[PDB]
């Protein structure tokens, strides 16, 4: 019941409530006799970490991640994916996010909730990369921006005008 | 206890068993168990005095049991049985249990037997927090020593480390430290540096001030340096070496303070430049001991003066000098720390340039830094994020202006100051004209 409420409050685009729900289900699974629940302790963890990414408060992703739990008892394909993507946002880099999903592509497909929130992630990160590049400069050529971000000249003009 | 019925009568009776000591010895050969019964039969008392005298006989027998590389199995059940019955008190046995241990170290027995008998002792005492606790630890490090050398180091490391969270008993303060430092050691080799930090904050700098633990302090600090090097915390290496330096013994002796001081220079230049870096680098400039050294004097004094200097040459210059020495610079692994010195040089140059150059062209700034256009611009960006400098860049290759953003406040507040200073001057001049009349 908790995990399901987690999936729903995440879609309503509130991520405070989203974390709290995904905590309760993690604690339940962790301590229960695994007969099939190892799998669902795994599902919960990936979604818990999700809350911190969108919240843009990724200092807590690497805080939760530790030897006690994520390394010893949960080392999976999703941990390798989630950690790269967290790290990419901390960088405020578009280039790292793209690389992370090309090689972790089957993990992103496999979770329908993660996939949805990753188009959004694209978009809020698109911002993050541009801002960083033009922050020291004044009177910067648009050609210079265009190469780095790695998106066409005209596409960029429209985004910037919006921003 | 203190029970008066088996003082003398029983003493005299054990002496009577001393006379029977050859009869027991001869029994052992025919049947180890008969010789054994007799001595077990003697011990039931709870009068501490006669406990130690009777247990002494049982202990002489265990010398034979341990000597024999087969009898010693029997010894395992007996210590176990002696525990199991009731014992005879919380004081009594637990001295004898140590003479149990004493013998193991000197037998130099087969590894196999030693091992089994040892795991059985920690079994016997596990939970218990009377005297035994101290001893449990004394023997556990020995079981570790064996597994350490093997390929079972990972298993060894986890047991050792686990034990000492709770042993904080009768133990003398010196011994606590010893164990703890040993624990850090296995954790270097395991490679979880995060584990080792948890362990380290147990020991306190208050303890080390006591001169009793002098030698301990040097190994402790030596270890702390290691922890910090792995995680590339260069300033933090500097803070810890500086504590050693201040150890009086090393300090006064020439030959021993020498390398220490060299090390400090290396790491102080590699620290992220900042407010900490600054106050610390004028303490090294002040340092009398530094001027007797000349190889290191000439390095610090360069970077403190604001006269910029280009990398390609500074590289060259101190390469056949400092790369010779170890830590930070040194051999092959060490070269991937040397590298950072480059980065240091240019963020010092930039830093000087913001102050003196208010306006400079971008093409010129590249020439000075000896870097292609693309790297130069990356680095300027990195410095403003870090807050070291204020910068405005133009990419069509116009100007890069370091000048202060000139606000309203700045014009007025500076003007405010100036005016008080004027008034202050006129007054001062006035006192001194009075003086000159008297002179003249």
């Amino acid at each position: 019941l908790d995990l399901m409420s987690g999936i729903l409050h995440c879609e309503d685009k509130d991520y405070k409530t989203a974390f709290s729900y995904f905590f309760e289900s993690f604690e339940s699974y962790h301590n229960l006799t695994t007969h099939n629940s190892y799998e669902k302790a795994c599902q919960v963890l990936k979604y818990m970490l999700l809350s911190k990414i969108m919240l843009n408060l990724i200092d807590d992703v690497k805080n939760i991640l530790n030897a006690k739990y994520t390394k010893e008892t949960y080392q999976s394909r999703g941990i390798d994916a989630m950690k790269a993507v967290a790290e990419a946002y901390n960088n405020r880099s578009l280039l790292d996010f793209n690389t992370a999903l090309k090689q972790y592509e089957k993990e992103l497909m496999g979770d329908e909730l993660t996939r949805s929130h990753f188009n959004a992630l694209y978009d809020t990160l698109l911002e993050s990369n541009l801002c960083k590049i033009i922050e020291p400069f004044e009177c910067v050529e648009i050609s210079h921006i265009s190469k780095i971000i790695g998106l066409d000249t005209q596409q960029v003009e429209g985004k910037l005008s919006q921003m | 206890m203190s029970r008066d019925a088996p003082i003398k009568a029983d003493k005299d009776y054990s002496q009577i068993l001393k006379e029977e000591f050859p009869k027991i010895d001869s029994l052992a050969q025919n049947d180890c168990n008969s010789a054994l019964d007799q001595l077990l039969v003697l011990e039931k008392k709870t009068r501490q005095a006669s406990d130690l005298a009777s247990s002494k006989e049982v202990l002489a027998k265990i010398v034979d049991l341990l000597a024999s590389r087969n009898k010693w199995d029997d010894l395992n059940e007996q210590l176990t049985l002696l525990s199991k019955k009731h014992g005879q008190l919380k004081l009594s046995i637990q001295y004898m249990i140590q003479k149990v241990m004493e013998y193991l170290k000197s037998s130099k027995s087969l590894d196999l037997n030693t091992r089994i008998s040892v795991i059985e002792t920690i079994r016997v005492v596990t939970e218990n927090k009377i005297f035994v606790e101290v001893e449990r630890a004394r023997v556990t490090k020995d079981l570790v020593e064996i597994k350490k050398e093997e390929g079972k180091i990972d298993e060894a490391a986890d047991i050792l480390c686990e034990l000492q969270v709770e042993t904080y008993g009768s133990m003398e303060m010196s011994e606590k430290i010893q164990f703890i430092l040993e624990q850090m050691e296995l954790s270097i080799l395991k490679g979880d540096y995060s584990q080792a930090t948890v362990l380290s904050r147990k020991i306190l700098k208050k303890t080390f001030k006591n001169p009793k633990y002098e030698s301990l302090k040097l190994e402790y600090y030596n270890l702390l340096v290691k922890i910090s090097l792995h995680k590339r915390e260069y300033l933090e290496v500097a803070q810890y070496l500086q504590e050693i330096y201040q150890t009086d013994a090393i300090k006064s002796d020439e030959a021993k303070w020498k390398p220490v001081l060299s090390h400090i220079v290396y790491f102080l230049v590699l620290s992220p430049y900042g407010n900490l870096q600054n106050d610390l680098i004028h303490k090294i400039q002040n340092d009398n001991n530094l001027k007797k050294l000349e190889s290191q004097e000439s390095l610090v004094k360069l970077f403190t003066t604001n006269e910029l200097m280009r990398w390609p040459i500074v590289q060259k210059t101190y390469e056949p000098v400092l790369n010779e020495d170890d830590l930070a610079f040194g051999g092959e692994a060490n070269k991937h720390h040397w590298e950072d010195l480059q980065k240091r040089v240019i963020e010092h140059n930039l830093r000087v340039i913001s102050e003196y150059y208010s306006r400079i062209t971008l093409l010129r700034l590249n020439e000075l830094l000896d870097l292609t256009e693309s790297q130069t611009e990356t680095y300027i960006s990195d410095l403003v994020n870090q807050g070291i400098i204020y910068a405005k860049v133009n990419r069509p290759a116009k100007i890069v202006n370091f000048e202060k953003p000139k606000n309203s406040s700045q014009l007025l507040n500076e003007w405010s100051h100036n005016v008080d200073e004027l008034l202050e001057h006129i007054e001062t001049i006035g006192h001194l004209i009075t003086k000159e009349e008297i002179m003249h």
